RNA sequence: GAGGAGACAAGUCGUAACAUGGUAAGUGUACUGGAAAGUGCACUUGGACGAACC
RNA sequence: CCCCACUAUGCUUAGCCCUAAACCUCAACAGUUAAUCAACAAAACUGCUCGCCAGAACACUACGAGCCACAGCUUAAAACUCAAA
RNA sequence: AUAGGUUUGGUCCUAGCCUUUCUAUUAGCUCUUAGUAAGAUUACACAUGCAAGCAUCCCCGUUCCAGUGAGUUCACCCUCUAAAUCACCAGAUCAAAAGGGACAAGCAUCAAGCACGCAGCAAUGCAGCUCAAAACGCUUAGCCUAGCCACACCCCCACGGGAAACAGCAGUGAUUAACCUUUAGCAAUAAACGAAAGUUUAACUAAGCUAUACUAACCCAGGGUUGGUCAAUUUCGUGCCAGCCACCGCGGUACAC
């Protein structure tokens, strides 16, 4: 019997009510997206997709999703594009249209989200917004300058010039889009990030899309369920409600949902547990079919018959998105012939005795991305010969991983 | 557990199950837990009306007197139970609560008559 | 298995939570227990195997049930 | 590191034990030997001496 | 294994060593032959006492301890293993 | 135990092992309702919120309740006698410190401990005391459950130091096979306070979650097993392979997969 909880059918026109817009600031590394966000909020590498509910001088409220620009966080950029409904791409005319700029453009095309170009660093010399628009013409972003629909705004995030025009354009495009959602009924949303706080347990920063979330609701997402225990803002102050298009951190998660997973409100805890059991059973059936094919191959082989340079790595991250990014970087390994890379265990949270034990068992190395390892863990690692490597930057960690691969050998694997 | 200070008190220890209260009149050290160690069980009290519309109270009057002599205090509910039993004078708060109830019902009746 | 029984019993060397390394017999027709996978192991010696004194509990952690 | 035990388990050299096991077996001890084991001294029957005379 | 030669040794003295199938494999003391008694062996028991035993093997073992003992003796386990011995 | 299966070519004896029974934890598969009972694996680390006030100022309480089981013969009996209650005293109740007795488990491959005694007013003198009827020593354990003992982050203690304390309730990270709400009210009982109306209380009460259990219902049943011990198999497929078993065992063209 199918017990899955599915998204409610599209909202009725009468039930629809105006809601705020969701804007993602995409772009390639160090094009001032962070500076623009800081200026808009009135407050050097981005590594987390951050949701902020900003209030404009007009009194409107807009949810900004600041995404990393580094090539590694393609998953983060894709998730931001999918969840958002407007993409305020930021491009530095001095640098010009780049690979990640085109990647963001393609993600916007997939998501079917209106794109607004913001020329950053327009104050600096050699800034050529006209050339930027020309180049975008090839990538199909036809700016209104060259007989198009895309609005291009010259700005200088550092000097805060024309940001008022950018905000006005964003508000106008939002009004044109006419975004609305049902504020009542079971809640629906998407997980923007998930992590483990030593105080608050498993937390998920999500963005509501329908209904209103409140303490005591039962949510289900992926193979996870929760009884909403604490809803908090970016600054942690508790909020009694989370209307559609509101970024909220939700505690009370029994299991840590995967980033980007859909969150749906169900009637009760037993119903949520039934849904989770059904989803786990579905995953089990899929994996069982795969294993059945493999086992049938092996058994045919057996019936007919009857007739080293290896690096084991544990990955520990501060957030599930970070862990996934490191996992993708690892999977981009291609030089298995000269040295093999094996991923013993990946997880979110500070280096734990279990991680140390796995490292000892497999002669592995623990790579902690934005995580700590208490003195007890350090002493145990020294005692057992494990090596812990705590890195705060993705490319620094990747460099260290490459160095270890070469030590095992330089490594032919180029992360790209 | 060596308790500093304290003094014997004749009080009601709540036994029974949920939604089903029942009391054991026990002369116990005041600092001891409510339902814990007690010097002597001086009686019992079933606050729920039985098949005959009665709240059975049993008071081991002899030992109650002996403990009052030996210097045990009385919790307010126990004092009110004894006052109802006539072993003690009616408690001043029982009398005052009776008068408050009389006045409350009088107000209710007056308003019902007016409306 | 020891004589007279003849077979190729599937077993796996696992480092238990207690830090000990033991051999667990994998029941069922077919498995997919690869290296680094986490399993649950209970008692009950496999009679025909000397020294294999444990069994992987099917359906728990990374050991899926037996495919029909 | 190496030893010891056990198990698994087909081989190599012998046939030490179980029949008087082809030198009866064994206990203690000593020397000797691929290897079981051999021999020396005392001890045991958990061997026999065939049970009238011949 | 059979034959020959010869040594330690068997002997005496003074010390050590303290082991045997050191077994009559049947503990000491007192008592009974009555209602028998797995098998075999050297019939069955009663009372009292001390010592000893508690599946096999690991094990006349390792460790610890004691000893004139230095390849030793006494005491003596455990882990893994088996459904038997 | 009312016992059963198992040594063997077979019998008898001894003997271990396992089965049958009842609980509890965990796991697999599955699950409708209501009432009640019980509910971290860890003396490892803790975000957050609350958990002690009362009261005409002083006093009194926060030393209680609540918690955990690290440690562990401080619990029980007697002698004496503190503190506290009996509005003051009275002796009565309650019960400390002290003194006497009793008081867990295994290891003797822990057999010697090394001052462990006595007398004297004192000076000092005697050289004694415990122990194979288990001294001394190591390891383990909370216990004798109306409840009791012990601990309160560690240094036994806690001036001092290490350091910044949930073994209070809710909750969290780590850890484990083990995983309850970041509820409501002091209406009831208990406690503190007050002369009192009364105030406070994560004690407690009433709820929340969990087949862990008991009860009751259900007009929607799953789990396990079917060679013997042990209730119960039809046809196929495989063919000493796949596989199964608590013990004996089965699988070489199967009532055991
Ligand atoms: N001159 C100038 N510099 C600017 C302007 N806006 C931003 N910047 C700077 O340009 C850089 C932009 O990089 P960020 O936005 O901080 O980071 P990022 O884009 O995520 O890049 P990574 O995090 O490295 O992937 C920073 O040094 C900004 O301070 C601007 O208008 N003018
Ligand atoms: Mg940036
Ligand atoms: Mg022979
Ligand atoms: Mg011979
Ligand atoms: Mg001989
Ligand atoms: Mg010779
Ligand atoms: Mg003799
Ligand atoms: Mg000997
Ligand atoms: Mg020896
Ligand atoms: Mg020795
Ligand atoms: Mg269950
Ligand atoms: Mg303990
Ligand atoms: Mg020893
Ligand atoms: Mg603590
Ligand atoms: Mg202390
Ligand atoms: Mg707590
Ligand atoms: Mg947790
Ligand atoms: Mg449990
Ligand atoms: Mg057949």
């Amino acid at each position: 019997k199918n017990k899955d909880a599915v998204r409610r059918p599209q909202a009725d026109p009468a039930l629809l009510t105006p809601r705020s817009p969701v804007v993602t600031i995409m772009g390639h590394v160090d094009h001032g997206k962070t500076t623009l966000l800081d200026k808009f909020r009135k407050t050097g590498i981005t590594q987390h997709i951050g949701a902020f509910l900003v209030s404009l001088p007009s009194g409107e409220k807009i949810t900004f999703l600041d995404t990393p620009g580094h090539a590694a966080f393609s998953a983060m950029r894709a998730r931001g594009a999918q969840v958002t409904d407007i993409v305020v791409l930021v491009v530095a005319a001095d640098d010009g249209v780049m690979k990640q700029t085109v990647e963001s453009i393609q993600h916007a095309k997939d998501a079917q989200v209106p794109i607004i170009l913001a020329v950053n660093k327009c104050d600096k010399a050699e800034a050529d917004p006209e050339k930027v628009k020309k180049e975008l013409l090839a990538y199909d972003v036809v700016c209104e300058d060259y007989g198009g629909d895309v609005q291009a705004v010259p700005v200088s995030a550092l000097t805060g010039d024309n940001l008022m025009a950018l905000a006005e354009a964003t508000v106008a495009l939002a009004e044109m889009l006419e975004l609305k959602a049902d504020p009542n009924g079971p809640v629906e949303g998407t997980v923007i990030e998930s992590f483990t706080d030593k105080g608050r347990g498993l937390v998920t920063t999500a963005i509501i899309q329908r209904g209103t979330l409140r303490k005591g609701s039962v949510l289900v997402a992926g193979k996870c369920w929760a009884k909403v225990r604490l809803m908090f803002d970016e600054n942690g102050k508790t909020i009694d409600e989370a209307y559609p298009s509101m970024p909220v951190g939700i505690t009370g998660w029994r299991d840590l949902p995967s980033a980007g997973e859909e969150i749906l409100e169900v009637e009760s805890e037993p119903r949520a547990r039934e849904v989770v059991d059904w989803r786990k059973y579905e995953q089990e059936q899929e994996k069982g079919q795969e294993d059945l094919k493999i086992i049938e191959e092996k058994r045919k082989e057996h019936k007919e018959a009857h007739q080293s340079n290896v690096l084991s790595v544990i990955i520990k991250g501060d957030v599930d998105g970070s862990v996934e990014a490191i996992l993708n970087i690892i999977d981009t390994y291609d030089a298995s012939h000269e040295c093999e890379l094996e991923l013993v265990h990946f997880g979110v949270g500070d280096v734990s005795a279990n991680d140390v034990n796995l490292a000892e068992t497999f002669d592995g190395v623990i790579y902690g991305f934005n995580v700590n390892a208490g003195n007890v863990i350090q002493q145990s690692a020294a005692k057992k010969g494990v090596k812990i490597k705590l890195h705060k930057i993705i490319y620094r960690l990747v460099e260290d991983l490459q160095e270890e691969l070469s030590s095992r050998l330089k490594t032919s694997w180029d992360p790209g | 557990k060596a308790y500093r200070g304290g003094h014997l008190t004749i009080r009601l220890a709540l036994g029974g199950c949920t939604n089903r209260p029942f009391y054991r009149i026990v002369a116990a050290h005041n600092k001891c837990p409510r339902d814990g160690r007690f010097v002597e069980q001086l009686g019992s009290y079933d606050p729920l009306p039985n098949s005959h519309g009665e709240k059975l109270v049993a008071l081991n009057l002899d030992r109650i007197r002996h403990w009052i002599g030996c210097g045990a205090h009385l919790s307010k509910p126990m004092e009110k139970l004894l006052g109802l039993a006539g072993f003690f004078p009616l408690h001043p708060m029982m009398i005052t609560n009776a008068e408050r109830l009389r006045r409350k019902r009088a107000r209710e009746v007056l308003l019902a008559s007016q409306k | 298995p020891k004589k007279p029984n003849s077979a190729n019993r599937k077993c796996c060397r696992v480092r238990l939570s207690t830090g000990r390394e033991a051999v667990c017999f994998i029941p069922g027709e077919g498995h997919t227990l690869q290296e680094h996978q986490i399993v649950l192991v209970e008692g009950g010696r496999t009679q025909d195997l000397p020294g294999v004194k444990l069994t992987v509990v099917r359906g728990k952690y990374d050991c899926g049930h037996v495919q029909k």
